[PDB]
């Protein structure tokens, strides 16, 4: 997409304050319970029913790091999220069969917990530099659905 | 909020597609599949996704069955149904959002085989008791 | 976007038996009858009141051919439409206000009359192809918004 | 749909937030001008958009004011919010879409302010409020 250097330096800022070990897991784990409808997809997880569940379930929360993790390279590569992605938005199509507006919850709450994170310094500027990059990736990984 | 009127509509637009219910559902499924791809995804383990594919349509009569059940609950489609909104909200976990698009290719398929009686005022109706199908269905997800 | 020829085939084939002087008209009307917020923008038009009124009002009739024409250029230029509806786009943002989710609807509706107009011809496929094509005029219409 | 459990959580989370809810109103309707300009169209005659303007600070309080008027109104949310949808659907017309944009903008501010108590469990039932609050708006649209 079209990005400015200064949009590129406020993404590279945000996700430098991020700690992919906490907000990972708070990401993943409050989008299973405010949309309990995506737990469909971690059943080899065992118990992920009850919030009390899902925020104790280890492999939530390694999953958490794993999602957010991968994150890095959209931050990464600004100038061509659709191509580094690509494969990962194929094996959510093809062999995850994960509806791809669930993409568009996670980067809604995921948002949500880095705001409580940073709190007042996630201004709306910043907020309005991350969701048009949210944008992006939401719709990179979406792209593959055939 | 259906009024009167929207219930009036729906019921005398229904009586005249009545016979042809089980023809519009495996094509208005068989629409949403192939032009929204996304759908896709909670059909995997059926064989062929194919508009006119045996899976597609006999789906698709079921769920237009569904729909003709509703026009005869709409005073009380939450409560009417409940089960069903049971069934797509716990063993299913069909993202609600999908009730909409499912919905437009309903409309779409009426238009192609009763654009004549599928009117404006048709539209806007059967518009609003497909998206209070749709909030009844939704209604039990969390 | 990327487009292949015989999508760009599809496309010309279907606008080939597009009548602009029905479909606008209908397709206009019907927007303004199904989700009659959007008569806000059509005040000078006089009375938008009504379906009836609606459906024998002039103005909206002749507005219909407008906006159906404007799909001409998007039709001719399956390249580059992000670039070719810019300056509309700005328009739309800066001096008509209008909410970029109006040029949504007003896509699901006109496909909707091409339907009833076409019948069978309109196949799955086509509709299929008619939907990606939908989605960047959408898209290009709201690029403008700041 | 609210259950009786996602009104003792809205109502036990506000009692601990009605101080800054002009703060809190505010901010939101700045955060939803600033990070979604397409809802900027609705507000072309005031004079300043950005977040801390008067006009956005002013409206922000307004707003927040009649949610908190809807926590005591969450029995009956459409019958209760019936006077304010008929304002937006006949003298405002604004898109229905636009009330989870506000809502989603209305969620990153209180976790801001509010980061400890805004909880998954306060997260999940606002969220439907916030919802059902949208819901009883939309009504009189159509
Ligand atoms: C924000 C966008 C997301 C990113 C960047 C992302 C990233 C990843 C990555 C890197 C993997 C590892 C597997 C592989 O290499 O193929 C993965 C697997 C997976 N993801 Fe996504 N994910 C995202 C959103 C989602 C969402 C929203 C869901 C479910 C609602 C989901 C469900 C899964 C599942 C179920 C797996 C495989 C689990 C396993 O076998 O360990 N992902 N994801
Ligand atoms: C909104 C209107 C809908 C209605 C009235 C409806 C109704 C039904 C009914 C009645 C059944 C099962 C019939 C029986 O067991 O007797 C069913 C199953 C199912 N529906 Fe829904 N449905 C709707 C929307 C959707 C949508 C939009 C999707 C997917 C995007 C969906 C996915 C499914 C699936 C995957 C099954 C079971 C699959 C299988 O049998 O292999 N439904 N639906
Ligand atoms: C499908 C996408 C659309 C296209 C291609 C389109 C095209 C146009 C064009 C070519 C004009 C002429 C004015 C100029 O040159 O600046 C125009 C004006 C206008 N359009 Fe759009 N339009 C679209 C969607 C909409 C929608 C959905 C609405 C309202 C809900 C709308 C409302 C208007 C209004 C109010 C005017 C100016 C009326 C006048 O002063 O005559 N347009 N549009
Ligand atoms: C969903 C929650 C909302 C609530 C509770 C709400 C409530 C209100 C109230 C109480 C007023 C007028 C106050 C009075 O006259 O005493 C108002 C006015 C207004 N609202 Fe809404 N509103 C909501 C959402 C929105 C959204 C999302 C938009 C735009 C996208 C919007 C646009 C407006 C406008 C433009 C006005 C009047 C503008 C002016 O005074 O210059 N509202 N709203």
């Amino acid at each position: 997409v079209e990005w400015t250097d200064a949009e590129k330096s406020t993404i590279s800022a945000v996700w430098g304050k991020v700690n992919i070990d906490e907000i990972g897991p708070l990401a993943l784990a409050r989008v299973l319970i405010v949309y309990p409808w995506t737990q469909r997809y971690f059943g080899s997880f065992g118990n992920v029913s009850t919030p009390a569940a899902i925020m104790g379930n280890p492999k939530v929360a390694a999953h958490g790091k794993v999602v957010c993790g991968a994150l890095d390279k959209a931050v990464k590569n600004m100038g061509n999220i659709l191509a580094t992605y690509k494969s990962l938005s194929e094996t959510h199509a093809n062999k995850l069969f994960v509806d791809p507006d669930n993409f568009r919850v996670l980067a809604d709450v995921l948002t949500i917990v880095i705001a409580a994170k940073f709190g007042a310094s996630f201004t709306p500027e910043i907020q309005a530099t991350w969701q048009k990059f949210m944008k992006v990736v939401v719709a990179a990984m979406g792209s593959r659905y055939f | 909020s259906l009024t009167a009127k929207d219930k009036s509509v729906v019921k005398a637009f229904w009586g005249k597609i009545s016979g042809k219910a089980d023809v519009v559902g495996a094509e208005a499924l068989g629409r949403m599949l192939t032009a929204y791809p996304q759908t896709k995804t909670y059909f995997s383990h059926w064989a062929d996704l194919s508009p006119g594919s045996g899976p597609v349509k006999k789906h698709g009569g079921i769920i237009m069955g569904a729909i003709g059940k509703a026009v005869g609950l709409m005073d009380d489609l939450v409560g009417g149904m409940s089960a069903l909104s049971d069934l797509h909200a716990f063993k299913l976990r069909v993202d609600p959002g999908n009730f909409k698009i499912l919905s437009h290719n309903i409309l779409v398929t009426l238009a192609i085989h009763f654009p004549s009686d599928f009117t404006p005022e048709v539209h806007i109706a059967v518009d609003k008791f497909l998206a209070a199908v749709s909030a009844a269905l939704a209604d039990k997800y969390r």
